[PDB]
């Protein structure tokens, strides 16, 4: 019951960002920042209340809280909504992640300021409403919903520093990748309807009916392909990825934009929710195909990271291979590896948010985004290059921080499954290192390369120091203590495993 | 007991105020903060140890939480205290102390005292959680740490690329041990259910009556993250050019926390290599190849540094050695002398260095006896016990005990190799005494000085229970190894005097002959290993990285945008304007539907 307001109250409140600019340039970001925290108290009390660490496993469906109400009748299509542990935390997490997005577009004030508020909170809605929907056409609906906002961001608020005909084109490789994914997925969806239809002769798009829905193994294998190429395209997975460090480079310079609509992974819960239980034996024979395109995912994305003289670029590889150890994690049969995928999706999102806003923080310093235009910052900047070290370390897969608590449980279940590809893996790790120490000594350390570089620069206000401590502290939390978590996603996991591994 | 986890907390109370203080407190409050974490640890280490003696030399257990629990895969956050693990975390905090005490001296009017001083905390934190870790996940936590914290050292003075690149590489050579260890967590949580210690050796027979293939693999991939934190062959590369930092971070890393950490992992993990002996060996052959490279190239290095980089290696190699040949107490008593006398030989050099300026090369400097009396009489007495001068120095009974469980377990080849290492030991590091120094009593030195006599001897590892027993040699037979050891140092000491002590005539015919040319080079370079890994990994690395620095599958998933375009301009060729045209394509359309209907029918 709390879930349409979950939804709504992002809406409400972006369309209340838009409204209340005539009484100020400066009130639409406070109305922004109560929105998005009531969506995250909303959230934490539905964790509060869940009881998610004492529920047992007991195979899908399983909701710890529903929605339905009829939307299109002729077609059996629903706003239907569930919540169940591994959705609750993607939506605290995203409820976390706009709550910084807002603080991170703080002093930023212009014209139509409201404009770009609305934008965000639609993109966040979507978010939430994609981890959320439990029905085909509202889960693909409100898929295509971010788009549209996440569109306008980048190519009118965009890096202010570009052309203008780049922001365009980056925008609209975006849009076009991840539409015709959709469309894709849309076929695939509208297929199984159908089979379902012809099968029983009810229609139908609710995931608990289209489950155990009798179908030959070609017809499976295609609607399999069909989902996975759509949540290929948004993971990202080689070579659908082209689209993301472009759409990082040209995003709104604060890098709000990154946390709220590009950083955040739906591909991977996609894949958990609705490839695995939906298409449990095409999923098992696309098995090695997947993992070794997550392996080709890793060592690509760390060797474009590496060769990149873009900050922003970087962390975008560096999202590439991540999702590369998470797609290994996925098409795995293992209880662990899943638990280390979900503790791996929250990690990656916290680190890539603190270093994407440390990189915004850096280029509003010093204008530039180049690392061959700067070196030695750590003598120049008060509190960024020690931040940024943090994060370089936590990105890089250092024990105390959660991503090597979801890296290390990813492949312990991978080597109980598949042990080849999880040592090709664990030489992705070294690889990450590579890359992390290689940011580090190119941007922070060494000699000044340039006039601006060797210059006094202002320090991090309380603000922007404290959005980052936050996450700072989340993060070595998550690494010494990850148990609420696991206890949180455990009967969810439990239950996608079981039907995963049952109907094989 | 029951104040272990006060041993880890109070160097990350100082690293957490230490890096939050930012420069901003003055240096004698950050000295006094870092080193009294690092002072405080080694008083609770104290206690802990006399509550360890008070009772039966009982192993404790603290469970401080449990951090993951999915299913069966249950890892606890617990610390164990053993011989081993008293031994250890002594060495490490006491040993830490008084290289803290002496960077609080030393790092007086430099940038980043206390950044230095946080740094140094988490060593100290990151290494006893190595040692008091239960299960391998939490050692593994460990070794990270003291992987990081060695990184963030090395790399001390940033302002120097070179710095930063050697510090890139130890990171990046230790991370390929570190890939090497979690392959062993691996293989040996899918076999045995567990990562506890005392579980693991209890469960293995059990498991491994049929096949033996995985734990196997599991104690060489166990090896291979040895010999990746201990700088051993084959990741031996990244000590030498450790030497860009600080003195203080060469004698924690060297003595007190880094190289030691590969010991402290065979022998903890000592059950499960005594049922793959063949792995063992291999211990065995690797501490002795590794001893005797390193002794080689020790012998023709032009600084101080690289001779003390090299020695380090070499004495690393010989506690394998002593693990190879299951000489395990022989290997911890190494462990504690090796890091007493190489603490007080880094800390000397680093007097030498600040004494004199620019860092020279050894042979700029001469006849440094005179003007620096007791820095002199420190190098010779670290130097004495690492060349095991008999019945004076600790590091003699520490070698004695290594040569005869070699000689009792039937290694005669090792033995012979040890043997060969301590003549080669006494020879570079005399030829560096005498070189440098021919031609204000600070507290850690002198205790140091203390420790590397037979006083140092004298203290016994409480390692009956934990470790087993080394096979008695025979007296007469010890005997006689105890008179060739001497007699061996004794004629290396005198082959050093004769050699570099004078005019120095027949070490530079040697040098300068083409065989000697190309000899010195060789073991210069480390033996080429430096080169090998740079064209085997490194350029390859780096031609992957320029030939894909444009993306090309985003060009060859851009590339259906270009066909898209160029269809649709060849596609615009007939809105030529042309009404005749027009009807013209209307009447051509008519024709191929008409004749499509004739054809499909
Ligand atoms: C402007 C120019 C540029 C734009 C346009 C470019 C071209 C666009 C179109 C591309 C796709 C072409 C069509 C692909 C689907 C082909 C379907 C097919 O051949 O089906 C035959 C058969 C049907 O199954 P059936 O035999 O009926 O089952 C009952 C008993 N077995 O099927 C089977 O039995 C199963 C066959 C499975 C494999 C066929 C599909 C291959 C897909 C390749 C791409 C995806 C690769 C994997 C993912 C990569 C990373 C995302
Ligand atoms: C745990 C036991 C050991 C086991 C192994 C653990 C391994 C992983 C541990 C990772 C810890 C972080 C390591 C990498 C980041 C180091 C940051 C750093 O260099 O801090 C020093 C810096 C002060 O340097 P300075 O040059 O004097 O000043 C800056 C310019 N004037 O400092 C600053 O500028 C200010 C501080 C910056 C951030 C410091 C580190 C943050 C993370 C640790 C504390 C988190 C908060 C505490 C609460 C945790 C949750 C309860
Ligand atoms: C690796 C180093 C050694 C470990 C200490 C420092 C680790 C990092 C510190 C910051 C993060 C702490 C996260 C964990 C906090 C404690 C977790 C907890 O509450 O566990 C529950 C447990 C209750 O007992 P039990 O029934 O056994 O429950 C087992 C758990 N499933 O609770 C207990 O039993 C509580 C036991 C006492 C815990 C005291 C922790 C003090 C930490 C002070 C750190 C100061 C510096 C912080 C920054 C460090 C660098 C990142
Ligand atoms: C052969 C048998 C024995 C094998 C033993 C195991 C492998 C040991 C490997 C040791 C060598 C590693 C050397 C790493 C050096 C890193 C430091 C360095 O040189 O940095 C240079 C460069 C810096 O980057 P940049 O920022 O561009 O530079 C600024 C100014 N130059 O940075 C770089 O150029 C980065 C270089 C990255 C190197 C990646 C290495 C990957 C290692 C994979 C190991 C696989 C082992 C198993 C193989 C199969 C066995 C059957
Ligand atoms: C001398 C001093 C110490 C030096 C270091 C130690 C020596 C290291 C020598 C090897 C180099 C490192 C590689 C380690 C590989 C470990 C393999 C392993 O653990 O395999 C276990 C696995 C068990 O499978 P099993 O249960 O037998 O399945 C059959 C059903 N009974 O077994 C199998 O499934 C069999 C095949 C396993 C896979 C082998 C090849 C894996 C790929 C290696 C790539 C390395 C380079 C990566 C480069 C990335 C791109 C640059
Ligand atoms: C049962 C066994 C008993 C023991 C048998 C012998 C074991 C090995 C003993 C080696 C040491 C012998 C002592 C005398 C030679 C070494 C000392 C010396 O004279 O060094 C001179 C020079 C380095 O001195 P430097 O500081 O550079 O010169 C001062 C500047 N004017 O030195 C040089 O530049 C190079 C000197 C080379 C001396 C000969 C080395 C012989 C071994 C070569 C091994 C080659 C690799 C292995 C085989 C590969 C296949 C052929
Ligand atoms: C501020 C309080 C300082 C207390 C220091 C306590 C320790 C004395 C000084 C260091 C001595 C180091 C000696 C190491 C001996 C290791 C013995 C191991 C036995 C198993």
């Amino acid at each position: 019951m709390l879930l349409p307001w979950l939804i709504l109250i992002p809406f409400i409140g972006g369309f209340l960002c838009w409204q209340t600019e005539r009484f100020g340039v400066k009130v639409p970001r406070w109305i922004a920042l109560i929105t998005m925290g009531l969506t995250l108290a909303l959230s934490l009390q539905l964790w509060l209340q869940g009881g998610y660490s004492l529920t047992q496993s007991a195979g899908i469906p399983q909701w710890q809280s529903e929605f339905d109400m009829p939307w299109i009748p002729r077609f059996g299509i629903s706003i239907h909504l569930a919540i169940d542990g591994l959705s609750l935390l993607m939506v605290v997490l995203t409820g976390l992640l706009g709550v910084l997005a807002v603080l991170c577009s703080w002093k930023e004030i212009e014209k139509y300021q409201g404009f770009f508020h609305l934008n965000l909170m639609w993109i966040l809605g979507g978010v939430i409403g994609v981890f959320l929907a439990i029905d085909m056409f509202l889960f693909f609906f409100f898929w295509e919903m971010m788009l549209v906002p996440m569109y306008f961001l980048i190519a009118l608020w965009g890096h202010k520093a570009s052309d203008g005909k780049t922001r365009i084109t980056a925008a609209t490789k975006f849009f076009i990748y991840t539409q015709a994914s959709g469309l894709v997925m849309l076929i695939a969806i509208l297929a199984l309807v159908f089979v379902h239809y012809n099968a029983t002769g009810v229609w139908t798009f609710n995931y608990e009916e289209l489950l155990n829905t009798p179908m030959s193994s070609g017809v499976e294998y295609l609607l399999m392909l069909g989902f996975f190429i759509a949540f290929a395209v948004k993971m990202p997975v080689v070579p659908l990825h082209g689209w993301l460090p472009d759409a990082h480079s040209q995003a709104p310079t604060a890098g709000s934009v990154d946390l709220a609509g590009i950083l955040l992974k739906t591909a991977a819960y996609g894949l958990l929710r609705f490839s695995l239980p939906l298409f449990p034996n095409a999923s098992a024979e696309f098995a090695p195909i997947a993992m070794w395109l997550g392996v080709i995912g890793i060592f690509y994305g760390a060797w474009m990271a590496f060769a990149q003289t873009d900050i922003k670029r970087l962390i975008a590889y560096t999202s590439v291979s991540h999702m590369g150890f998470v797609l290994i994690a996925i098409y795995t049969g293992s209880q662990l590896a899943y638990q280390g995928a979900v503790i791996q999706m929250i990690a990656h999102g916290l680190s890539a948010a603190g270093l994407f806003i440390l990189c915004g923080q850096l280029y509003e310093r010093i204008h530039t985004r180049d690392m061959r235009m700067m070196g030695g910052l750590w003598s120049k900047m008060k509190w960024l290059p020690a931040l940024s070290l943090f994060f370089a370390v936590a990105t890089l897969g250092m024990p105390g921080t959660g991503n090597f608590v979801g890296e290390f449980m990813i492949l312990f279940g991978s080597f109980q499954v598949v042990p080849v590809i999880t040592v090709i893996s664990t030489f992705g790790l070294v690889f990450a290192s590579v890359y992390s120490l290689a940011m580090l000594h190119r941007a922070y350390f060494g000699k000044a390369k340039s006039q601006i570089a060797s210059q006094e620069l202002p320090g991090m206000s309380l603000r922007e120091l404290f959005m980052i401590l936050l996450l700072v502290v989340l993060l070595v939390l998550l690494g010494f203590y990850p148990q609420p978590i696991l206890d949180t996603s455990h009967s969810a996991i439990g239950n996608i495993q079981q039907w995963f591994v049952n109907s094989v | 007991m029951n104040m272990l986890a006060l041993t880890i907390i109070l160097p990350l109370i100082g690293f957490v105020l230490l890096a939050f203080s930012r420069g901003r407190w003055s240096e004698n409050v950050s000295a006094i903060v870092g080193v009294g974490s690092v002072g405080l640890a080694a008083l609770v280490t104290a206690f802990i140890g006399v509550d360890f003696f008070a009772n039966g030399e009982q192993t404790y257990s603290q469970p401080l939480w449990t951090w993951m629990s999915v299913g069966d895969f249950n890892i606890g956050f617990n610390l164990v205290l053993d011989g081993l693990s008293l031994t250890m975390l002594s060495v490490v905090t006491g040993v830490g102390f008084l290289i803290h005490m002496y960077a609080s001296w030393y790092m007086r009017g430099e940038e980043g005292y206390s950044r230095f001083f946080a740094y140094t905390n988490l060593f100290i934190a990151s290494m006893v959680v190595l040692v008091l870790a239960d299960n391998l996940l939490l050692m593994y936590l460990g070794w990270e740490g003291v992987g990081l914290c060695s990184y963030l050292l090395i790399g001390f003075y940033y302002t120097d690329p070179k710095n930063g690149a050697a510090a890139m590489k130890a990171f990046v050579v230790t991370r390929v041990g570190d890939v090497f260890l979690a392959f062993a967590l691996f293989i040996l949580y899918n076999e045995l259910g567990t990562l506890n210690f005392r579980e693991m050796v209890e469960l293995a027979p059990a498991h491994f009556a049929d096949g033996n293939n995985m734990l196997m693999w599991a104690t060489l991939m166990l090896l291979g993250g040895a010999v990746g934190k201990s700088a051993q062959l084959p990741l031996q590369t990244w000590l030498a050019d450790a030497m860009a930092g600080p003195t203080p971070v060469s004698a924690l890393i060297h003595a007190a926390t880094m190289v030691t950490a590969g010991v402290y992992l065979i022998a903890r993990t000592h059950g499960l290599f005594l049922m793959t002996p063949e792995v063992l060996h291999l211990v065995g052959i690797v501490g002795a190849v590794t001893l005797l490279l390193a002794g080689f190239a020790a012998l023709v290095q032009t600084d101080i540094k690289r001779v003390l980089a090299y020695s380090t290696m070499s004495q690393i190699g010989y506690m394998f050695l002593a693990l190879g040949v299951q000489a395990w107490d022989a290997a911890i008593f190494h462990l504690m002398t090796h890091a007493f006398f190489k603490a007080l030989l880094f800390l000397a050099s680093g007097s030498v260095i600040l004494a004199c300026h620019h860092e020279q090369n050894i042979f700029k400097m001469g006849g440094l006896r005179k003007s620096i009396p007791l820095v002199y009489l420190c190098f010779l007495v670290g130097g004495a016990a690492l060349s095991a001068l008999p019945l004076v120095t600790a590091g003699f009974f520490s070698k004695d005990e290594i040569l005869a469980g070699a000689m009792a377990n039937g290694h005669i080849n090792l033995m012979v190799a040890g043997l060969v290492g301590a003549f080669m030991t006494s020879l570079y590091t005399f030829r560096m005494i005498f070189i440098v120094f021919h031609g204000t009593h600070s507290l850690p030195l002198i205790v140091l000085l203390i420790l590397s006599t037979f006083v140092g001897a004298l203290i016994v590892p409480p390692l009956q229970g934990v470790l087993p027993q080394t096979t008695e040699l025979a007296h007469g037979s010890m005997l006689t190894l105890e008179i060739t050891s001497g007699v061996v140092a004794v004629v290396g000491i005198l082959l050093a005097a004769w050699l570099w002590l004078g005019k120095r005539t027949l070490v530079t015919s040697i040098a300068n002959s083409a065989p000697g040319r190309l000899l010195g080079t060789w073991w210069y370079n480390a033996w080429g290993f430096d080169w090998l890994y740079d064209k085997v990994f490194v350029k390859p690395f780096l031609g992957i990285a320029w030939l894909l620095k444009r993306d090309p599958l985003n060009s060859m998933m851009n590339i259906p945008a270009v066909l898209s375009r160029f269809a649709g301009k060849g596609l615009l060729l007939s809105e030529n304007g042309y009404l005749r045209w027009y009807v013209a394509s209307m009447s051509i359309g008519a024709v191929v539907v008409l004749a499509l209907l004739m054809v499909l029918r």
